[PDB]
């Protein structure tokens, strides 16, 4: 069933699996209409799918042409990702394709399973964890691929860099899910954070930057204050 | 007008003829029912005193043999047999009658309810659902479990209804699975009504003898039988004008005669508001949707 605090530890065993993240699939602008209606111009969006042992992250990046003509398009984005990650796992040799894939927003778990009735034996699971996945697109890397694509694309990414060389999955999961409900909350005060020391630098082959472990431990602790300041204001406590 | 005779009546029952119901008494000098009208199936139902759980029963239709009940104490149960002897049967049957030891089938003449529930349900299609092939009738009781019901265990023992899953690769079309899940017209028109049952008057029969199973046994399987059939034709927006009028007359009859004390158990609260209220034929059962809303307004 769902994927909680009481089974987190399964997310870092040796069965693969895959968290599919629709939240940036379907974006748009709102504006004013010349006669002062309102309207809706679609931006490129993303599927977010990753394997949290690893890091491999499948960005599929939705290109607004997909969206030209149809209509209920929030109602279509979903059917849409279920789409892509049945197509991503019939992509895959056997031994590479997941044994469960847990979605973040329940939504998807009818699309996702209808799409993947071929595969009985690969698990369609909800979550109670409320994950920062969202964010994806403060990772600047990743929004400027999304932002350029002018075609449907997939580009692989290891969303961890080289942190796997000296700490383990779940650690790295730990790591990714701070940066990413800080850039959440305050993306401004989180790229400040990130990139405030112009010595430490983004490797070309990496998304974050070249931290030493103790370095990590600092931007770790301004991350969680980071969280901390922002949800004193947001409830007044 | 045709004649169930029972041998004797020798533990206490409530007998259900159709949707009528009489008490008979331990021992009592009951021998049978009269006056069964020709041209429609019946189901003779039992539920005794002493355990009111089983609810069981026999679908018969008198045009295609002679039957009677006898209670075996060795099984504890009433059992409906065949007499092959129509003379022996001529005779005990008239001896009763003259006798005056049989209840007469209560039909008021103005009274269509029971064609109304059985219009589309013939024995053979039950005899293909209930499957006994050397009795001419249908045993079903209250715990039979369904085909499917055995999929999520005795398959003798099974109501086989026609399987229908909406997360199916049958109800799914590979390269259609958004249009065929939302718009479930394929499943029903092709798969369904074309390919298994080859026409609507199939597919209305098993959905009157499901709803008939679940409320004379409280037959779990069987109620969720007959909701999933309502629920393929409200999901389809392409269904033919006269399957809809049909569907609405149906269910009008199917919800004028449950028991208003059973709506709770018997009604699936999902199915019956998405039907009403949001699926494509939310606007096509005027006369459901009217009975529904005067008689079970707290379940919508």
């Amino acid at each position: 069933g769902a994927m909680n605090s009481s089974n987190y530890a399964e997310l870092f065993n040796n069965d693969i699996k895959l968290f599919v993240d629709d939240t940036n699939v379907y974006r748009v602008t709102v504006h004013k209409t010349f006669e002062g209606n309102v309207a809706t111009k679609a931006i490129n969006g993303c599927i977010f799918t990753l394997n949290p042992k690893t890091g491999h992250l499948f960005l599929k990046i939705i290109h607004t042409s997909v969206w030209a003509g149809q209509k209920r398009l929030s109602q279509l984005a979903k059917w849409k990702t279920a789409e892509e990650v049945s197509a991503l796992v019939r992509s895959l040799p056997k031994e590479e394709q997941p044994k469960q894939i847990i979605v973040t927003r329940k939504a998807m778990l009818d699309p996702l399973e209808v799409h993947m009735l071929d595969f009985p034996n690969i698990a369609i699971r909800p979550t109670e964890l409320r994950l920062p996945f969202s964010a994806a697109m403060s990772i600047d890397k990743l929004s400027d691929v999304v932002m350029k694509a002018t075609e449907p694309q997939m580009v692989l990414f290891n969303i961890y860099d080289d942190w796997l060389d000296r700490i383990s999955s779940y650690t790295a999961f730990s790591r990714l899910t701070l940066l990413l409900r800080a850039l959440k909350t305050n993306e401004e005060s989180a790229k400040m954070i990130l990139l405030s020391d112009p010595t430490i630098t983004i490797k070309s082959y990496h998304l974050w930057p070249s931290f030493t472990d103790e370095q990590w431990i600092t931007i770790e602790s301004q991350m969680r204050d980071l969280i901390l300041t922002e949800y004193g204001r947001k409830y007044n406590v | 007008m045709n004649t169930v005779p029972f041998t004797s009546a020798p533990i206490e029952v409530t007998i259900g003829i159709d949707q009528y119901s009489f008490n008979v008494k331990e021992n009592q000098p009951f021998h049978g029912i009269k006056d069964i009208p020709i041209g429609h199936v019946h189901v003779i139902h039992f539920q005794h005193a002493d355990n009111s759980s089983m609810r069981y029963g026999y679908w018969f239709d008198c045009r295609m043999g002679n039957f009677y009940i006898q209670y075996d104490p060795k099984d504890g149960l009433y059992k409906m047999m065949e007499e092959r002897d129509g003379a022996k049967f001529e005779n005990i049957v008239h001896n009763f009658k003259e006798r005056q030891m049989m209840v007469s089938y209560p039909k008021i003449d103005e009274d269509d309810t029971w064609y109304n529930l059985t219009e589309f349900v013939q024995m053979d299609k039950i005899r293909k659902i209930v499957r006994k092939d050397e009795n001419q009738f249908s045993y079903v009781d209250s715990s039979m479990t369904t085909v499917q019901e055995n999929e999520l265990s005795d398959p003798a023992h099974s109501l086989n209804y026609t399987v229908i899953n909406f997360k199916s690769r049958e109800a799914i079309r590979p390269g259609h699975e958004m249009e065929d899940f939302l718009d479930k017209s394929y499943y029903l028109n092709t798969v369904m009504l074309q390919g298994i049952f080859k026409n609507s008057s199939n597919y209305f029969g098993e959905l009157q003898f499901a709803f008939l199973n679940a409320m004379f046994f409280g037959n779990y399987g069987s109620s969720l039988q007959w909701h999933a059939m309502i629920e393929l034709i409200c999901s389809s927006a392409t269904v033919p004008k006269h399957m809809l009028d049909k569907l609405d007359e149906i269910l009008y009859y199917q919800i004028k005669t449950l028991p208003e004390q059973y709506s709770d158990i018997l009604l699936n609260e999902r199915v019956w508001n998405i039907c009403l209220y949001s699926s494509f034929q939310k606007n096509s059962l005027h006369n459901t949707e009217k009975i529904m809303e005067n008689k079970y307004p707290e379940l919508l």
